[PDB]
């Protein structure tokens, strides 16, 4: 055999360690689409693999060939724990890609309420619109995701209080 | 085992 990208994707941490021991500065090596092992592990919710890769030297900021990021793939999957680990490394919480959105628009679209709560708590910008002009709250309202809307409303009211 | 990268979501509804 499996590539370093599949080993990371599949949480095969002991094999991934061996691969990186034998190779020359492979941790940030992009595949055909620009994906790093960290983006693969992120996209699969493989928490201790992400931790290990960050510890080894992985760069969480890297964008793939259509601007896909570790944070937007973790947010898409609702993988709250990965979002935390990546935002401890001050990745761009509002990173925008040509698919048309951002981590918060992706967590909303998937009805991933715990990931929406975490991204808001981390300071994600509620005014950052989709390519279509919709804000995250516009999207929650349009989709009828009532709990997601509630947790957006709860956050908005805290932003204006000291 | 061989796994496939998940897509970013479709913002249409």
């Amino acid at each position: 055999s499996l590539s370093i990208h599949q080993l990371a994707a599949q949480g095969e941490l002991d094999q991934l360690k061996e691969h990186l021991r034998k190779g020359d500065n492979l941790v940030n090596k992009p595949d055909e689409r620009g994906f790093t092992p960290l983006i693969w592990a992120s996209a699969f919710g493989e928490i201790e693999t992400v931790r290990f890769l960050l510890e080894w030297g992985a760069d969480p900021h890297i964008l793939a060939k259509e601007r896909e990021s570790a944070l937007s793939l973790a947010s898409t999957g609702g993988y709250t724990d990965i979002v935390g680990l990546l935002l401890e490394r001050d990745v761009d919480i509002n990173i925008y890609d040509w698919n048309g959105g951002t981590p918060l628009l992706y967590a909303v679209r998937g009805n991933h309420v715990k990931c929406v709560e975490a991204l808001l708590a981390r300071g994600a910008d509620l005014t950052t619109e989709a390519d279509s002009g919709y804000t995250p709250m516009d999207l929650a309202v349009a989709l009828g995701y009532r709990k997601v809307q509630q947790v957006i409303e709860n956050h908005i009211l805290k932003l204006f209080q000291s | 085992a061989f796994v496939h990268m998940p897509t970013l979501p479709n913002l249409d509804f």
